[PDB]
C-alpha cells in the first residue's frame, strides 16, 4: 500500500506534466511534436541520474526510487502517443519525418539516459 | 489554437468540363484531403474523392459547361488531444 502510493503519486505528477507540456507545444512544430518528444528525452535523462545515484546508496529507501522510477519517469514518457504520431506521419505520406520521429525519440532518449548516468558517475 | 482547415481554396485552372483547384495546408498533419463537389443548384448529388495529405491541389472531371458548381475541401488530421479527426470545410462557387 505504501509502494501503491508512491507509484500514483510519482505517475500522476509525471501524467500531469506530460498533459500540459504535450497540449501546451505539441502543435507548434506538427512533424515531430516537441512536447512528446521533451517528456521521452527528460524522462530518460531523469532514470539516468537514478540509475546512478541509487548504486551509490543501495540502501536509501526503496519509496523514494518507486516514486521516481516507476512513478515520475514512468508517467512522463510515453510509446502510445510517439507511436500514433509516427502512424500518423506514415499515413500522410511523410516517411522523412516518420523515420525522423523514430531515430530521435530512441536514440535520443538512449543518449539521454546515458547523458544522466554519466553526468553523476563524473560528478563523483 | 492551431485550426485544421484548409485557407485559400481556389481555382488555378479551367476548362468547360474540368476545374484545377488548390488550397494552402492548415499547419497540422494532415493524412488526407477530401474534395468535395456538386451542382449550386441543391438539386444535384454531391460527390466525394481523397487526395493524399502531401498534395495540396487536385483536378474535377466530368462536369457540365455553363453551370455553377459548389467544391468544399476538408481535412482528416492528426491531433495531440482528438487522435484522428475531420476538420470543418473551406467552399468556393465557380462557374464552368
Ligand atoms: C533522480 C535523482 C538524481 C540525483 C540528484 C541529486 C539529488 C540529491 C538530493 C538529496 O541529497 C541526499 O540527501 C540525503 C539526506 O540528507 C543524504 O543522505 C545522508 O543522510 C542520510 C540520513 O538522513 C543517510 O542515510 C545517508 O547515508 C547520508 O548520505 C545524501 O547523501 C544526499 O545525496
Ligand atoms: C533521489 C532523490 C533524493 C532522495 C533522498 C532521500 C533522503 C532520505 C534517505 C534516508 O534513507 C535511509 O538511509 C539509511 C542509510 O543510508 C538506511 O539505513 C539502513 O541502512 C544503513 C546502511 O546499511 C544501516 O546502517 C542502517 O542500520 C539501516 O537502517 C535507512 O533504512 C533509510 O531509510
Ligand atoms: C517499421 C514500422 C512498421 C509499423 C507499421 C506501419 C503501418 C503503415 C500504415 C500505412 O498506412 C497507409 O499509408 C499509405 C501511405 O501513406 C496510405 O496511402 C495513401 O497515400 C499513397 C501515396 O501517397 C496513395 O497511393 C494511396 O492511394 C493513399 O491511400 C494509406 O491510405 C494508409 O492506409
Ligand atoms: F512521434
Ligand atoms: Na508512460
Amino acid at each position: 500500500i505504501k509502494s501503491l502510493f508512491a507509484v500514483i503519486i510519482g505517475g500522476s505528477v509525471g501524467c500531469t506534466l506530460r498533459w500540459l507540456l504535450s497540449t501546451k507545444f505539441n502543435s507548434l512544430f506538427p512533424n515531430l511534436p516537441p512536447g512528446t518528444l521533451v517528456v521521452n528525452l527528460l524522462a530518460g535523462l531523469i532514470i539516468g541520474t537514478a540509475l546512478a545515484y541509487f548504486l551509490r546508496q543501495p540502501h536509501l529507501d526503496p519509496f523514494w526510487k518507486l516514486m521516481i522510477t516507476t512513478g515520475l519517469c514512468g508517467g512522463l514518457s510515453t510509446i502510445s502517443t510517439f507511436s500514433v504520431e509516427v502512424f500518423a506521419l506514415l499515413q500522410a505520406g511523410n516517411y522523412i519525418w516518420a523515420l525522423t520521429s523514430v531515430l530521435v525519440h530512441v536514440i535520443g532518449s538512449l543518449i539521454m539516459t546515458a547523458l544522466g548516468f554519466f553526468i553523476i558517475t563524473i560528478l563523483f | 489554437s492551431v485550426s485544421s482547415v484548409p485557407t485559400k481554396l481556389e481555382v488555378v485552372a479551367a476548362t468547360p468540363t474540368s476545374l484545377l483547384i488548390s488550397w494552402d495546408a492548415p499547419a497540422v498533419t494532415v493524412v488526407h484531403y477530401v474534395i468535395t463537389y456538386g451542382e449550386t443548384g441543391g438539386n444535384s448529388p454531391v460527390q466525394e474523392f481523397t487526395v493524399p495529405g502531401s498534395k495540396s491541389t487536385a483536378t474535377i472531371s466530368g462536369l457540365k459547361p455553363g453551370v455553377d458548381y459548389t467544391i468544399t475541401v476538408y481535412t482528416m488530421y492528426y491531433s495531440y488531444s482528438d487522435l484522428y479527426s475531420y476538420s470543418s470545410p473551406i467552399s468556393i462557387n465557380y462557374r464552368t
